[PDB]
């Protein structure tokens, strides 16, 4: 029912999210609780890229299991 | 008519894996790396203290993809610093943002270099000019933090003829981590 998100600049986020919905809505899940809209978002969960479609027991996603959350910014 | 639209390099871009692979080709591991989002600073400094440097992504947003980058650089003691190739005003610009995100009792100093050197050539700068004020600032007897950014933007002007041109361009151009440019 608890999947950790970490990302590159060092953070944890918790999310509640009972393992059985969808991807884009763990999209909105992080735009919420951080305000990044889901569309600068790439997760990925034990090397693997996730689709939107996809639920998340697809990807045999379990709680405490964690994701790696990128996000599609560069700067010069 | 000159056909073909041209790409240009100075609008390679470094995603953040980049900056992050380009810290690990350099050999500091793997890295966290700190930016500031819609406003608000994300700055670990727990690993900031332990790398002894962050790369911070600055003006990036919901809207804003693309932003600015710039170097955190812990000094001696409680000393911080900020490296901004774009100069010391524009660092200026981020002082307060950064200041507040640092241990009780923290200074963070802008290197004074100069602004109008950079000639649109990113992450270069930050990834080099950085690590290497990193050093000067840590030795035991440190120059002044005026020295330090005039001998920075001495090297930022001497780098910028032809040959230093080529030589960060190629390694511009060698960063297949597609931030277009319209590509």
């Amino acid at each position: 029912m608890q999947i950790f998100v970490k990302t590159l600049t060092g953070k944890t986020i918790t999310l509640e999210v009972e393992p059985s919905d969808t991807i884009e809505n763990v999209k909105a899940k992080i735009q919420d609780k951080e305000g990044i809209p889901p569309d600068q978002q790439r997760l990925i969960f034990a090397g693997k890229q996730l689709e939107d479609g996809r639920t998340l027991s697809d990807y045999n996603i379990q709680k405490e299991s964690t994701l790696h959350l990128v996000l599609r910014l560069r700067g010069c | 008519p000159l056909g073909s639209m041209p790409k240009y390099v100075e609008g390679v871009e470094l995603t953040q894996e980049g900056m992050h692979a380009i810290f690990a080709r350099m050999g500091y591991g793997d890295i966290t790396s700190g930016s500031i989002y819609n406003g608000v600073p994300t700055i670990d400094t727990g690993a900031l203290n332990r790398q002894g440097f962050m790369p911070v992504l600055t003006g990036v947003g919901p809207h804003r993809d693309s932003g600015h980058w710039i170097m955190l650089i812990k000094g001696p003691g409680n000393q911080y610093y900020l490296f901004d190739p774009l100069g010391k005003t524009s660092g200026e610009g981020y002082q307060n943002i950064l200041a507040a995100q640092l241990p009780m009792g923290s200074t963070l100093s802008v290197i004074p270099n100069g602004s109008g050197l950079n000639m649109g050539l990113c992450g270069y700068w930050v990834a080099s000019a950085g690590l290497r004020a990193h050093q000067a600032l840590n030795q035991h007897n440190p120059p002044t933090l005026l020295n330090v950014g005039q001998t920075i933007t001495n090297e930022m002007r001497n780098e910028l003829d032809h040959d230093g041109y080529r030589k960060i361009t190629g390694w511009l151009r060698a960063v297949a981590d597609e931030f277009p440019e319209g590509e």
